[PDB]
DNA sequence: GCATCCGTGAGTCGAGGAAGCACAATTTAACACTTTTGTCAAG
DNA sequence: CTTGACAAAAGTGTTAAATTGTGCTATACTGGGAGCCGTCACGGATGC
């Protein structure tokens, strides 16, 4: 179906047959050989064993795919340029290449049987497939036909596994690491059972208990509290969707009308009473308060500025704040903004 | 949104447009000398998946035989449409037939017609019809102690295949080493082996058969076409605004007011991108530009839990889908995974 | 011309708020120590 | 304005926990699942 993306790709991996165990031996005795020959010629040749391996795969795949092209092709040519004996190797490398495409390929109904059991989980049936078919591709790196053992027992190891962990990494908006979620999966399993031997939901002192050493009510508590996913700020509330959750969550960041008035009121407040101040003290405690540059400064940073010692600076801006004590107490002018 | 602009400018309809945007056909943008059932082929065709891979990797079809039975057609040997491989299974199109998996191989001592069994966990190291000394292997196994070599001189004669390939390509025996290598694509004239006594006399994909030391030219050519929004951008960027306006204006003269009425909406759009000075090809995106974190906030309420805006669950989406699709490119991983991924990720940015 | 399809539109305030483990790699915490800073009394 | 004790007040440097990221399981397993359903207007576009 053009409209339904799965629909679309089940018929796409439909058109590839399914293998059969002569079918199947032969791919994979194919990719183990040619791995081989591809350590042999990185040994013969010297090049990184990923290089060959790029460069086999490159020429493979075509020029549908978009290293420059010019270096794969200069590789290429070095590599032809051995000898009878040495190119062998590099023909086994290129069918063991193709085999691991048409191995794949043929497996891609696999992953789709199995990726069916994992979807509710937070992540789209489209999505578990994908993840599922990077395990599959794993799975071809690491088979071994020597063991005799079919594809799909081995393979099917792979393909839970990356559906697994892509839903512990991408199922959630904020992120619990992999060791979390298996303690929260833990958690609601225990759960569970409690709940349905004691007719009832369990306590976090029986879940604690249930779940062995190490674990308390506190830490019961604590794990459920982390596993809380954020709600959505457009959820409606009422019959009729016109209000919505962000339209009752005020805005706590930006500073409010009375706010920023108060603050410039002080500003203007406190100008004045420094006026007071001699002409030297006014700069003291400007310097040190941190009203001049935003940042205070420190007595001996304040007497490079003036080439006073430490001491003396400390005494001096004593007595000024002695003298604006003085001040407000005759005046009471600046107690209501404390 | 009716009518598509994209659409307008390619002269693309609805249909046309989704089916190449959303990965279901090809679109020709260089049918390089490519023949389609007796039709050359020619830029901006709609391709279908099939034709595409005729086109591309050739013909070919495999046909099992019952087990027991052996076929009358011998390893290598030439078919016709309509001809009976097996006792009774018969091919459906012309080309050489191979041997898929020989379960009997039958030597021939000179002193005898002794026989050998094949499994599926073995594979057969000399081609049919090859004097084989004494001591030389000739059914390979995982397990030396089953392994098959040759007590006496003879030749070896493969028989009961597993199945019957038959593929459309042309068969040059070698004798020195070969010149190409397998994927390689090659054409007419182009050497093959053994410095220029063997060439190519067809396009098509080489790949060579070291068991038969032959080198099979699988008849195909290398058309570039391609699906997607790439696809799209390669049509985008190759338009000359000028040129289109210039062929427009001409058929503004046209009798009829279907094509006179037809040509002023395209030219309209024309006209559009010639006077605001934009550029078509940037009607797809390379780059998604991402909200300010404070307008889709994520935020805690008054009882500590958190609220976030739907935006973010829509960019992590087709972050999670872009960052996948990079894996699978650096993985080489087959068309079909890649076409799913890019699909995905053009749906995940609509 | 002609149906058939899809797409867009349809009042305003208010009130209702499901693996598990192994191990390596990275980060956080707790020491330890030295190095400012702030006071002090003098002087 | 100094001038020397002083004491936290802070920072720098290892170390070991505590947390987090990552790879791996070998009987054989090979194409999904949920809608289902009472409105009426218009354009505008295509199937021709």
């Amino acid at each position: 179906s053009t409209s339904d993306p799965v629909r679309q790709y089940l018929h796409e991996i439909g058109q590839v047959p399914l293998l059969t165990l002569e079918e199947e031996v032969e791919l994979a005795r194919k990719v183990e050989e040619g791995m081989e020959a591809i350590k042999k010629l990185s040994e013969i040749t010297g090049l990184d064993p990923d290089l060959i391996r790029e460069v086999v795969r490159a020429k493979i795949l075509g020029s549908a795919r978009v290293l420059d092209p010019k270096t794969v092709e200069e590789i290429d040519q070095k590599l032809k340029s051995l000898p009878k004996e040495h190119k062998r190797y590099l023909h086994i490398a290129r069918e063991g290449e193709a085999a691991r495409q048409h191995l794949i390929e043929a497996n891609l109904r696999l992953v789709v049987s199995i990726a069916k059991k994992y979807t509710g989980r937070g992540l789209s049936f489209l999505d578990l497939i994908q993840e599922g078919n990077q395990g599959l591709i794993r799975a071809v790196e690491k088979f071994e036909y020597k063991r005799r053992f079919k594809f799909s027992t081995y393979a099917t190891w792979w393909i839970r596994q990356a559906i697994n962990r892509a839903i512990a990494d991408q199922a959630r908006t904020i992120r619990i690491p992999v060791h979390m979620v298996e303690t929260i999966n833990k958690l609601s399993r225990t759960a569970r059972q409690l709940q349905q031997e004691l007719g009832r939901e369990p306590t976090y002192e029986e879940i604690a208990e249930a779940m062995g050493p190490g674990w308390d009510a506190k830490r019961v508590e604590e794990t459920l509290k982390i596993a809380q996913e954020p709600v959505s700020l457009e959820t409606p509330i009422g019959d009729e969707k016109d209000s919505f959750y962000g339209d009752f969550i005020p805005d706590e960041h930006l500073p409010s009308p009375v706010d920023a008035a108060t603050q410039s009121l002080l500003s203007e407040e406190l100008e004045k009473a420094l006026s007071k101040l001699s002409e030297r003290e006014a700069m003291v405690l400007k310097l040190r308060k941190g009203l001049i540059d935003g940042r205070e400064h420190t007595l001996e940073e304040v007497g490079a500025f003036f080439g006073v010692t430490r001491e003396r600076i400390r005494q001096i801006e004593n007595k000024a704040l002695r003298k604006l004590k003085y001040h407000e107490s005759r005046t009471r002018k600046l107690r209501d903004f404390l | 949104d009716v009518p598509s602009k994209i659409g307008t400018l390619l002269d693309l309809s609805a249909t046309e447009l989704e089916q190449v945007l959303y990965f279901s056909k090809y679109i020709v943008l260089d049918p390089k000398g490519a023949i389609l059932n007796g039709v050359p082929v020619e830029k901006r065709q709609l391709l279908t998946d099939e034709e595409y891979r005729e086109l591309r990797y050739g013909k070919q079809e495999t046909y099992p035989l019952p087990p027991g039975v052996d076929a009358l057609v011998k390893d290598g040997e030439e078919v016709v449409k309509g001809q009976e491989l097996a006792p009774g299974v018969v091919s459906r199109l012309d080309g050489v037939a191979l041997y898929r998996f020989p379960r009997r191989v039958r030597v021939e001592y000179v002193k005898e017609p002794k026989d050998y069994r094949v499994q599926p966990h073995m594979n057969v190291v000399v081609p049919e019809g090859a004097r084989v000394e004494a001591g030389d292997k000739i059914v390979a196994a995982i397990d030396p102690e089953e392994e098959v070599i040759a007590e006496a001189e003879g030749v070896v004669h493969l028989h009961e295949p597993a199945s019957i390939l038959v593929v459309k390509a042309r068969v040059y025996p070698f004798e020195d080493d070969v010149e190409v290598s397998t994927g390689d694509r090659v054409a007419p004239g182009d050497v093959l082996a053994d410095g220029g006594k063997v060439k190519s006399d067809v396009y098509g994909r080489v790949e060579v058969d070291l068991v038969r030391n032959v080198v099979r030219v699988v008849e195909s050519y290398d058309i570039d076409a391609r699906m997607g929004a790439e696809a799209i951008q390669q049509l985008l960027k190759e338009l000359d605004l000028e040129a289109l306006e210039k062929e427009l204006l001409e058929e503004m003269k046209h009798p009829s007011r279907a094509r006179r009425a037809k040509a002023r909406k395209r030219l309209e759009v024309v006209r559009a991108f010639l006077d605001s000075g934009n550029r078509p090809e940037w009607m797809i995106l390379e780059a998604v530009p991402v909200l300010p974190p404070d307008l889709r906030p994520m935020v805690q309420v008054d009882g500590g839990r958190f609220a976030t805006s739907d935006l973010n669950d829509l960019y992590r989406r087709l972050i999670n889908r872009n960052n996948r699709l990079k894996k699978l490119l650096a993985q080489g991983a087959p068309e079909i995974i890649i076409r799913n991924e890019k699909r995905m990720l053009q749906e995940a940015v609509d």
